[PDB]
């Protein structure tokens, strides 16, 4: 309730899209995104974790709009490239804090957390930039997750 | 229009140095603007008053270190003003409580709490340039205050918030904000305008002359910035709030830590990076993709002094939340590409990938921002990936 | 009771001598007296930032120089906050600004108008030592000022006026003011008592030391002025208001101008020495007795410099108002006896006259004060007359 | 009235004795004060000129209940001594600007006499001393001299 934001962002508009099980080469982030670019996708929210045994899970977020589109292209480059699965989602929403300040990210984002999970709210992906902390989380709990943050951090 | 410049201790650094700063100043007073000049001490004169106090003692008084530290600047603003008024450029001189730039009680890091415009804007209405003390300014009970390091920066950012300026004008020794680091690039280029939110995502560009702190007032308060060489040897670069990409970052000082198999629930990620946060170990990057069967894995990065600190942690954590494993690796680097546009255009992350690719560069983490991409790549490689993405990119020179 | 001390540039003129002075005043704190300090710059600190001005330009400019030279003390003040905290005695510094000295505007020269005492009176209820910043102030417009030499004699006998303090203690390299110049008499002694009219009247033992500006002001607030050695060998002398005589001053640098058969009638005199204070040449004597044949002699003395400038004046007067000649000499010397109780005791003149004829030193003029008898003798003499009068006065004790 | 003094003083009780003439060698000023201060007679004001042709004139001030004794001791040493003669004056008064600054006898002395002046009030005699200018005048003026001198003049 001290610490120091210039504000909190959300988007309601996001899907998520994941392959998973790909193998873990160079090259792969091009096949699986080239497609979706090519087929004039947005694409926002990009997230990718280590590999683990030679294959990885790659996700990313497009305008609730081009869903259906970025999924079966997704799904196609699925099968073509051996990978085990894509999926889909499109009841999610992505919430940020803002103008955190870059030494600050471990305070920040330990204090997000922390606020969402005295609500029960479950935490799907994470990402971070220089001055975000981002969340995906399920969207009906969006207007508890921005009220638990309102009272969570201070806004400058 | 009205212009807020500021000098730092090299630009002021001798009565020759003054002598020139006063022409120049000369030059934006003779095309019909209006001029605030934010000064630092002469060279030296701050560490030699420091050293003048550690002298006496090991952790020398906050309040009386201030009144001694915070003389420097008062001899810096009266020579300018001598030294304009010499060339026939009218000028006075304000110490931080003549302008009366109110700030915190903490002593040798005060905060800016509130600015006067009255006395100022009398002075620049009569025609005079206004030449402040940077660094400087007083509590509510009238003691003297530092602002800490960057503090003319501050100073200057402030000053322009407060009288509406048209822009703050930083003076240092680079021609500006580059696409990238010019000894890895040698065919990096001067950027004319960037947003403050580029510019902060660009961190590494961000250094000892220019402070991070200045940046981001700046913004708070829609302050158009300029970074130029002293000597004006081109515009400088222009950071205000409003090419594919801007530029192309990299921090080659990261470590990766990895807790694998971690139990998909509300509280843990908490669990994971709160014992990290108790410690002040500085964190960047954060990275959690989608659970598979409850279980999901949860990655940090952190500067490599503190990677085996963090480590430890970590494996403490792992053990006490029942994940599989904490593993971590020193041998990364982070390559980032930024810039506005990326939001209205498809395919710049395709572009990014692409390019990578043709150069046998594995992708080992992906995160991101509306105008950032940024990937984990083996340390090896971190030239040639900066290389590979600025010809992609068209950034070349 | 409360003691305001004034410590000179010497006396600060590094941080092993700020040390000790730390030391000095906590033995007075610790004796249940309040203290006011006013110190001044660091030794070199003055003149080497008026050079710097110089530097910038041949007639510096006074407004702004005050800026600058303002400095030194304000760094002094804090070191020796930090000095006596250190010690274990609280203690704040005082920037001229802080007290609120309020001055004149006549930049380099400014005269001390008002002194607040509240905020002050309140710092040493608090029970801590205040440091002021002496040679300091500000007009009422808020520009910075500069008392000009001696200002920090004048600021500690100011502050001891302005709070009614018991004493002010002037810290310097003598030991006190003595019955006569050492040099000239080795049997001289340190006094222990003379009243401000006396120090006033014994000229020469006004040194750039003691500013005889410091004495004046001291007199018309009856503010007891002490004067002692910095390391506190002794008593040093104590300067208030209230021994046949307290001591013998001379002066060798003198000439005498006498223009003779001056008629006797009103507005003579203002014809004689209205041109020579046109000129600027300051006056010591002025000697005239009584007309005879409705003519008599009107004589003066000026300093050696001025004496040639004086004789041309009074040569061409003597020719205006039509007297018999204007002649000098300048082989004269200036011997004195000052001492309160002459007023009270007949004879003490014979007594210097008869201790003149038992040596065949000739007097050649007298003059009076009720507290001194002033003899002009051949310059030769000087220290002679001055050994004579000491003995035969009993000063040798 | 420009300049800045302490105060104007002035006494009444005063009697001028002048021994004219007197041989212009030392120990005269001792035989002349000698036995004035042997009959205990206090003396404030001495003024005594340059010698010319080997004599000069010698003058003090004594208070007026001792004026007839100092006269006739005077007159005896004039007679002892070879001097002129011995006169004695008791209608005088004695006016002293004080607080004079040591650096300013020329600027108020020059004052001084300016204002008395103005008045058509002749000075007998002047002496000096570091903090003070001392005037000697018939004593019916005394009046008219102090409040010229207080119009001419700025106080303390
Ligand atoms: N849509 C991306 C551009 C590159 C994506 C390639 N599929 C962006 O705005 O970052
Ligand atoms: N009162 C002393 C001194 C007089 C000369 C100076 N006022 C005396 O009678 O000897
Ligand atoms: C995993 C995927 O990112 C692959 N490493 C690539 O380089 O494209
Ligand atoms: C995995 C971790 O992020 C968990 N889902 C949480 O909400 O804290
Ligand atoms: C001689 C001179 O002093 C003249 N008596 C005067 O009153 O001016
Ligand atoms: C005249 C008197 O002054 C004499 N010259 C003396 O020396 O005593």
């Amino acid at each position: 309730e001290q610490p120091i934001i210039s504000g909190i962002a959300f988007n309601r508009d996001e899907a998520k899209l994941t392959i998973r099980g790909v193998p873990d080469t160079p090259g792969v982030a091009f096949k699986i995104l080239g497609p979706i670019s090519a087929a004039n996708v947005e694409v926002d929210m990009i997230v990718q974790n280590v590999a683990h045994d030679n294959t990885t899970d790659f996700t990313f977020t497009v305008h609730r709009n081009d869903y259906l589109n970025a999924l079966e292209i997704l799904k196609q480059t699925a099968a073509n490239i051996g990978a085990r699965e894509a999926i889909g989602d499109t009841n999610i929403a992505k919430v940020s804090i803002v103008g955190v300040g870059m030494r600050s990210h471990a305070g920040v984002a330990s204090r997000m957390f922390e606020a969402l999970a005295k609500e029960s709210i479950n935490i799907q992906m994470i990402s971070t930039s220089e001055i975000k902390v981002s969340v995906v989380i399920e969207e009906k709990y969006l207007e508890l997750a921005v009220r638990a943050l309102h009272t969570a951090f201070e806004l400058d | 229009a009205l212009i807020v410049q500021k000098f730092g201790g090299t630009s002021v650094g001798t009565v020759e140095r003054i002598e020139q700063v006063a022409e120049k100043v000369k030059k934006f007073r003779e095309a019909g603007d209006d001029v605030v000049v934010v000064v630092s001490a002469m060279s030296g004169e701050t560490n030699r008053l420091i050293g003048l106090a550690n002298q006496i003692m090991e952790q020398p008084v906050p309040r009386e270190l201030d009144v001694m530290v915070s003389t420097g600047e008062q001899v810096t603003i009266a020579l300018l003003s001598m030294a304009l008024i010499k060339r026939g450029v009218p000028a006075v001189s304000y110490t931080g409580n003549q302008v009366r730039i109110l700030t915190d009680s903490a002593h040798t890091k005060a905060r800016i709490l509130h600015i006067d415009d009255t006395h100022i804007r009398a002075d620049l209405k009569a025609g005079r340039v206004v030449v402040v003390a940077g660094f400087q300014g007083v509590d509510g009970n009238g003691n003297i205050t530092t602002l800490g390091r960057g503090g003319s920066d501050t100073t200057g950012v402030a000053l322009a918030a407060a009288l509406k300026a048209d822009e703050c004008q930083i003076y240092t020794d680079v021609d500006g904000v580059y696409t990238t680091d010019p000894r890895v690039v040698p065919q990096a280029r001067r950027l004319d305008k960037i947003t403050f939110e580029e510019m902060l995502e660009m961190a590494s560009l961000g250094s000892k002359v220019l402070q991070i702190r200045a940046v981001e007032f700046a913004g708070k308060y829609n302050v158009p910035l300029r970074v130029l060489h002293s000597f004006q040897e081109g515009p400088g670069t222009l950071i205000t709030i409003d090419p594919i990409i801007s530029g192309i970052a990299f921090n080659r000082d990261e470590a990766k830590l990895t807790i694998r198999g971690v139990p998909d629930t509300p509280g843990v990620a908490f669990k994971i990076l709160g014992p990290i946060s108790a410690a002040n170990v500085e964190v960047d990057m954060i990275v959690q993709n989608v659970a598979h069967d409850n279980t999901t894995d949860f990655t940090f990065t952190v500067h490599r002094n503190d990677y085996l600190n963090a480590l430890e942690i970590l494996k403490q954590t792992a053990a006490n939340i029942g994940a599989r494993e904490a593993i971590g690796d020193t041998n990364i680097a982070k390559v980032s590409i930024v810039g506005v546009g990326m939001r209205s255009h498809a395919g710049v992350a395709s572009r990014m990938f692409e390019a990578l690719a043709k150069e046998s560069i594995n992708i080992q983490m992906i995160s991101t921002s509306e105008i950032k991409v940024s990937v984990v790549i083996e340390e090896k490689y971190l030239e040639l990936a900066v290389r590979a993405l600025h010809t992609a990119f068209e950034l070349d020179a």
